[PDB]
């Protein structure tokens, strides 16, 4: 236990997490502007272009391989990844919208 | 307090729409040149003409970049200024055309001014104003909400329509905590608890903001400036925190693609929508491209195409070339390496070298900027050697001269000190001569 | 299965040997590491010994 | 309208300016002279407005300063709305991350446009009262709305989507709103007295909706799921020919169906005197395509070595293009015509010119170039305002002329200023002794 | 001592051989001669230490093996640690993934460095006990926890928000934890030593550190030596440190460079961050492309322009990227805004002193006459050849096992290993034996 | 059975203790000078004191540059690291060649590391967290630390297990009564399978029924495994992997190779110095061998001019077979072996030599012994002759067809007729170009 403590304890990061979180942080306050409505983000653009995306989407991939989507990420009944890794990714994908 | 062969220029050194002073703003000579420069600056300040180009030509040591920095200084920080070089146009990540387009859109800038009344301070009291609903109902009916707000040297009680309850639910503030209110749009914002409450708990993570300065109600101005290129990038780049596209932005290599022209026309349309309303205002910028000789014929053709645009600001070109072969076609030899098609579409200014008195003034002004002083003898000999060797060789010897004077503990320079300074370092001509006189591959 | 032969006999973890510091900055402040390194408390096991 | 148009060399021209019999006027709608060029432009205009024929490309050539892109801008603005026009630089197509050929295909496809029509219904009126029935926990909110106009005043139950939309935005019962039942959008026009909106007429109306869409966006959005973001960003390319010809067949059967009408636009390509034989061969093929919009092609170089081939191809173009392309050539301008163009520019940019000053400006423009006169007529404004009068005198323009040099005189100067500047080797005399 | 002790090309030179008056001793510090070059290098080093002006370039001229790299690395060593010194090559800058202008931008950025200081106020103390009335009253009853240190101990109240905070990072007391005074964030450091015997085997999380000594909360300032380029990288990407280590910088746009410069100026005027003068050195710059030359000419005039060191042995020759020639194989535009230092070949005395110091660095004992003949070889051959000769002679001597390197030892070492002149003569006399440039070579031996 | 590809005939230089190379030894006949110089280079590398040295081997083809390189690699031993390299291998597409050649330079040197770990085994019966009878007012007593009594037949202990090791236990979906294997430090969980007690419960089961391995619960083992430097380089630059979802995503992020910064290398160097002060690790040098160097770009030459200057540069041996040749990537830079003089200033030139008829006879008979093929004296003389006038390589290539022609004739020895028939059915370069001179359409 003494040697375990002597070896495990000296674990030091490269620079920090405080350094990155303080350089990322900006001293500027909120200072809200109309830029929020001006930008109209990409997700909102997809949302508001519903009419055109539903009126101009006709084709289909006439051939597709079933269950190849599962093996694309490697999740299936038999794989080298963890047993409940596939369960967790399936669940969070269920919540991810 | 640091500089790099510059910062001695103080604008253009002009007068009130007259003739520039002979030695003004760290300038000597080229009175006609910098008067034309001031004319150019006035044209930029006019903000009317679109897609106008100009090139200044001369030899080495002519101070073209110093003049360009003079335009940049005279413009002021409010006016955007985007320096550029023909070397960075050749980009591995994306084509030279798109890099040119982005540097083009960087020069132009958009300014927006915003107005909003602010109610802020410590919430002294919260109470609804119950009333009688027009339709008979056993339930309660509140018609107003009275909030008591306390700021520095002033307190205020304001009635609020009971629609403010939804905002107060979105904020979760009850009492003893400073809030943020605006007049017309309503809503609430929470900044933090009152600073006097910190002593209540020995240990807590909440920083307690002080009582806001000034009265409870305020009306401040918001000024913001953004280049159209930044708005293009913001409208183009995705943003998110949870959606799949959010970390598709991550776990990859974010590369700048060629922005579609429909995005540019749409953002121009919204800029028009916000400038006619008066919220936005457009001020043209300038793109400073020096050593344009290094650019290829493709860049010249695209500049010819793009100079006619109506969001095209003034562009200034700098090059020391003359009758030289154009990059891309060895047969085509054009003045300053630029094909004559652009030259006809732009204006041209000739630059001349500096005289012995002007070099003396340059040396003395540089010494004063360096905060190191030169006596008459060393100044004269340094001027003579600068006239015979080159401008830069005399210009850059001040630091070794100063450090050598410091080694001998003398504040100023003397004849043997500057003689040693010449001895240690050799200029281009001496280097070439020792090159031909050396057979050891040196 | 032909590849998952016993390698623990001849594999180095290299994670317990604090040589994966590129992942250490995720959840570590510099001063915390500095103060936890200087508290390498020897002689506490030696006194029990 | 309500669009930014700053002072530019192509802003003054507004339309072709030619009669119904296509004989242009000597000075009309921004152009002076080039009567044959303007009537040829009208010929191309009637070609494109007919729209029955496809696969037509033209050559506009000649020396510089011949108003080639001036005529191009004139015909483009004569096209105006209800027709797409694409202008592309020749050097722009050269991309290292984007395949040249399929980028050229999508460039053609951008010119071709499809207009789809559909009729939608909507209700407009003044809101009367806002009433909802909801629960704090169980939800199942049941909103009701009273709407009114000048003739009809009625109450309607507000569904879940409408009550959610009414809650998502701050609404006032004095506001005037418009709702489209099929799409559910809320159009808050204005407000009653606290306040501009004043609704009248029928409560419910049906109106048509038209989308001006080009075949290129159909192709890119149907190529893959990320086609939307690729369109909005430009990081697309290498679209498979399968979706290409599938959408071609789809639009063909829709055109024969009569559901939507195609508008074959006009493509503009510039300075193709510097280009690749790959481009030339591919456009030779693509001109024969059935879905080929009219292509405007401009050049300035005469006989020169076409890039990609050792030989000096005549006119800077290969003969296969000249076999299938019709040529339009423009001549120079007389001194009177140059004076008239300068006067048109001055009227466009609103500067007073003295008669003698304008005459000498015209003569020196004929002497050197008309671009030089174009920039001199601009700098004369600031020269004249520095002396505090909008009128430009002979001394203003003479000061401008002695201030700024022309290309030819600067060339001669550097001929006497060779030594002060490095040579092609790099040899200079920075010294004076 | 922290770096590898393996003998490099110059493991005998450590710093600068000048005095306070910048006068070089003939044999000192491990480098011999180049008195004028040493004095000029010391002038440049003193000006770097001054750091009052920038935007200057310096170049050294001399034949190969004259000491250009030796002088550059001696100047770097005399510069010392904590002063950002960047050494790059003119060949590696040609990046197939990064634009050469962008690569040069990072090369300039890494040369200059900035010192940033930060003050911290944290509460450090071992917890004694925690008692929360979560059942008698529940709902964050504002329980009391006692915190001990080796010199003092107090009991701290816990608020409702503090109850929620301690609900996370659960601590059962008997454990050393620290909480930031400002942000109230609690960090669980490790238990006390009394917990070492709870179980035989524990995971990587449990640790047993000593109780913090002194007062409860303390003030400490932390200074960081962080150059500009890494700040650019970390601001460019959500996680820029991985791009820093891997090098996938992604061609950082110049739009954020103005913002970072403004932030640097704000910190400088606020006193939060201070800059440190930097030195950039490039070896064998004679090979270089004209775009790089133009970008260097442009960037030399910027305020953030560290001193740039060049080394080149080429005579008047052609520059890469252009057909025509130039002095040193370099454009005259660079020579205009530069100062050139001349270096010369060493004499027989300097050569023998260099051989002696190199043998001392190699810990190879030699003979006087052996040293004389090695110096004769070094003057007939190049200087770098005799060093290798004596290197090989050391192992040939230990093969002979007779301590010092012998005269016949060096003679046999020279016999076994061909010099450049002998190699060229052998190639010329046997051009048929070697595969010629044209692709013809005689394979048959019998005629 | 026995496979031979132009090699395995040489077992190193095999020099004498005095360093003198005997006439015939270890697949080497004659060639005293090059073998002695190579032994001197071995003495250089075994000194373990010097770094940055380099040498180039020169001469015409078929003289045994590859043979000498393989000999020095063999005599160095598998413990001593070696990195073969070809000139064409340097030219990559993902990262610039400088990163690749620094990668090879780091790959040259190695380092063996001493390490100790703890071993545990036994079957599983308990899946319970800490009961924590005392609530203390902060715990609704429960923890993600499942206490398991490690039921080995020889010992049992209840362990407070990390959430990660218990998560890996859940990954195996263990039940009551099955052998488990855990680690003290890493917590790695592997199960040999269900115990044989539960074998009779199911008539069939995918899970394998296994007996309990013999041994104590807590066992301690030490490893002194040798790992090269650049495996640690890539592991530090990019984490190798892990069973957890977070590690799965992390290794899914960036699996491609890029440049390596020096700061991590220096930190690793410092911690290795700390280890050698502790005695945990001991460094070993490295050798880098480059093939067909004449084609290298001038930029590579310029960078290698300064690569040897670095203190981490190991010995790099070089081979070239050119005379007056221009350096690739240059136009007028012509020098022996196509290498700029600035590089060869610090290098040492060694030259190989041709051979006499007896040497060809000896190498031919050594080869014939290598492929256990017996030949007659007359056929041996013919092979030696035609090798002298045509090439060694042609004779070596047609050695096997001679034996095949003997075998298809049911003869175990090569005769004159065999080599004559082989020459009938195969032609060398000389008669190839003779035939191609008189070509109707480039026959
Ligand atoms: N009017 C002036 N007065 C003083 N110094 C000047 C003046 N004009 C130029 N300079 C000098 O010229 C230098 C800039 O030259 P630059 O434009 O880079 O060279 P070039 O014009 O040959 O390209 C500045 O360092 C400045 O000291
Ligand atoms: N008939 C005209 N009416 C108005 N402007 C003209 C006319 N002819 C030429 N111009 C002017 O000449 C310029 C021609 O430039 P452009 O067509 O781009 O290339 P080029 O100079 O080779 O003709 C235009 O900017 C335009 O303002
Ligand atoms: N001041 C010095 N003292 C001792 N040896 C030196 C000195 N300067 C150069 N050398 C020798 O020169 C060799 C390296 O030459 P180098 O300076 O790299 O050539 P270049 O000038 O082309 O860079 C080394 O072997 C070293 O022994
Ligand atoms: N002196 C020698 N003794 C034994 N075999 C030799 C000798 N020289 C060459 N060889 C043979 O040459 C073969 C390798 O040739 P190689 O060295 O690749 O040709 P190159 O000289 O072009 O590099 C080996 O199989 C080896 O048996
Ligand atoms: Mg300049
Ligand atoms: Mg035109
Ligand atoms: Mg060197
Ligand atoms: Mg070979």
């Amino acid at each position: 236990v003494n040697k375990l403590r002597c070896d495990r304890r000296p674990i030091f990061g490269k620079n920090l997490i405080d350094l990155l979180t303080k350089d990322r942080r900006v001293k500027y306050d909120k200072s809200s502007i109309i830029d929020n409505e001006l930008i109209k983000p990409l997700q909102t653009r997809v949302l508001d272009n519903r009419k055109i995306i539903d009126t101009f989407a006709v084709l289909t991939p006439s051939a597709v391989s079933l269950d190849m989507r599962k093996l694309a990420l490697g999740l299936n009944d038999d794989s080298s990844v963890g047993e409940n890794t596939r369960l967790k990714v399936m669940q969070n994908c269920f919540e991810v919208s | 307090t640091r500089t790099a062969a510059h910062t001695h220029i103080k604008g253009l050194g002009l007068d009130e729409s007259g003739v520039a002073k002979r030695v003004e703003g760290g300038f000597v000579g080229q009175i006609e040149a910098r008067e034309a420069c001031g004319v150019i600056v006035d044209l930029i300040k006019a903000k009317k003409m679109s897609g106008r180009a100009i090139l200044l030509a001369g030899g080495p040591s002519t101070g073209k970049t110093a003049l360009a920095l003079a335009i940049s200084q005279e413009l002021g920080p409010k006016v955007p200024f985007c320096p550029l070089v023909g070397s960075e146009l050749y980009s591995v990540e994306v084509k030279k055309t798109e890099t040119l387009m982005e540097n083009f859109r960087r020069a132009i800038g958009l300014r927006i001014k915003e107005t909003k009344e602010v109610y802020e301070g410590e919430v002294t009291e919260l109470t609804p104003e119950d009333a009688e609903n027009p339709l008979g109902g056993y339930g309660k009916t509140i018609s107003h909400v009275i909030v008591g707000l306390k700021s520095a040297k002033g307190t205020k009680t304001l009635r609020l329509d009971p629609t403010i309850y939804e905002s107060i639910q979105r904020e979760k503030v009850s009492i003893g905590d400073v809030i943020y209110i605006e007049a017309n749009t309503g809503a609430v914002k929470r900044v933090g608890r009152s600073d006097a409450y910190a002593t209540e708990f020995d240990l807590e993570t909440e920083e307690y903001v002080p009582l806001p300065k000034g009265e409870v109600h305020k009306k401040k101005e918001i000024v913001q400036d953004v280049t159209l290129h930044d708005l293009d990038v913001a409208n183009a780049r995705p943003q998110g925190g949870q959606d799949v596209i959010s970390m598709m932005g991550q776990l990859l290599k974010p590369k700048k693609t060629e922005i579609t022209e429909k995005l540019r026309q749409e953002v121009n349309k919204v800029v028009a929508k916000y400038i006619d309303q008066g919220v936005a205002e457009l001020i043209p910028g300038v793109l400073f491209i020096d050593e344009v000789n290094m650019l290829d014929i493709e860049i010249f053709t695209y500049l010819n195409k793009a100079l006619e645009s109506n969001i095209a600001p003034v562009v200034v070109l700098a090059s020391n070339r003359g009758m030289t072969t154009v990059r891309g076609t060895e047969d085509v030899i054009s003045p300053h390496g630029v094909p004559p098609d652009l030259i006809d579409r732009l204006l041209i200014v000739r630059t001349l070298p500096y005289d012995k008195d002007e070099i003396r003034t340059i040396i003395e002004r540089r010494a004063t900027v360096e905060r190191l002083q030169v006596e008459s003898s060393a100044l004269d000999l340094l001027a003579t050697m600068g006239t015979e060797t080159s401008l830069r060789y005399a210009l850059q010897l001040l630091a070794p001269c100063g450090i050598l004077a410091q080694t001998s503990n003398r504040k100023e320079i003397v004849v043997n000190d500057v003689n040693e300074a010449k001895l240690l370092f050799l200029d281009a001509k001496r280097s070439t001569k020792i090159l031909e006189t050396s057979a050891n591959y040196l | 299965k032909l590849f998952k032969k016993n390698n623990q006999v001849n594999r180095v973890d290299l994670d317990f040997l604090n040589l994966v510091f590129t992942l250490n900055d995720k959840d570590l402040t510099s001063y915390h590491a500095e103060e936890i390194s200087k508290l390498t408390c020897v002689k506490n096991f030696v006194e029990e010994v | 309208l309500k669009s930014l148009s700053l002072i530019a060399a192509h802003s003054h021209i507004t339309g072709l300016g030619l009669d119904e019999n296509l004989q242009p006027r000597p000075t009309s709608e921004g152009m002076v002279g080039q009567l044959q060029a303007r009537r040829a432009a009208g010929v191309i205009l009637k070609m494109v407005q007919n729209g029955t024929i496809a696969g037509r490309a033209v050559l506009v050539a000649g020396p510089p300063s011949t108003g080639k892109t001036a005529l191009a801008m004139g015909v483009s603005q004569s096209l105006g709305k209800d027709v797409p026009f694409t202008a592309i630089a020749g050097s722009e197509i050269f991309s290292l991350e984007l395949s040249k050929t399929e980028a050229l295909t999508q460039a053609f496809r951008k010119s071709i446009g499809i207009k789809i029509k559909e009729e939608t219904e909507l209700i407009e009126g003044e809101v009367v009262e806002i009433q909802i029935d909801r629960s704090i926990t169980g939800g199942h909110k049941q909103g009701k709305l009273t709407i009114k106009t000048t003739d009809m005043e009625t109450i309607y139950e507000l569904g879940n989507k409408m009550i959610d939309g009414l809650t998502k935005e701050k609404v006032l019962a004095g506001d005037v709103i418009s709702i489209d039942k099929a799409s559910g959008k809320i159009t808050k026009l204005g407000r009653s007295f606290a306040f501009v909106q004043c609704p009248e007429g029928e409560l419910q109306k049906r109106k048509t909706v038209v989308h001006t869409v080009s075949l290129h966006e159909i192709d890119v959005i149907n190529s893959r799921t990320q086609g939307f973001l690729a369109l909005f960003t430009g990081d697309t390319g290498e679209i498979r020919s399968e979706v290409r010809d599938q959408i071609n067949t789809k639009v063909a059967e829709w055109k024969e169906e009569g559901k939507a009408e195609i508008v074959p636009g006009v493509l503009f390509i510039d300075e193709v005197h510097m280009l690749d034989i790959e481009c030339f061969s591919f456009i030779n093929r693509a001109l024969e395509d059935e879905f080929a919009p009219i292509v405007m092609m401009a050049t300035n170089r005469g006989v020169s070595k076409t890039r990609g081939t050792n030989y000096k191809s005549p006119h800077g173009l290969p003969l296969d293009l000249l076999d299938r392309s019709i040529i339009i050539t423009t001549k120079s301008y007389n001194e009177q015509e140059i004076k008239t163009i300068l006067s048109i520019r001055a009227q466009e940019e609103e500067v007073e010119l003295s008669s003698d000053a304008l005459d000498l400006l015209t003569k020196t423009g004929v002497e050197t170039s008309l671009r030089y006169s174009s920039n001199l007529i601009s700098v004369a404004q600031q020269i004249a305002m520095k002396r505090k009068n909008n009128t430009v005198e002979v001394e203003d323009v003479k000061r401008a002329y002695l201030l700024f040099l022309d290309s030819a005189r600067s060339v001669k100067y550097v001929q006497e200023n060779e030594s002060q500047y490095i040579d092609d080797q790099g040899n200079v005399q920075i010294s004076i002794a």
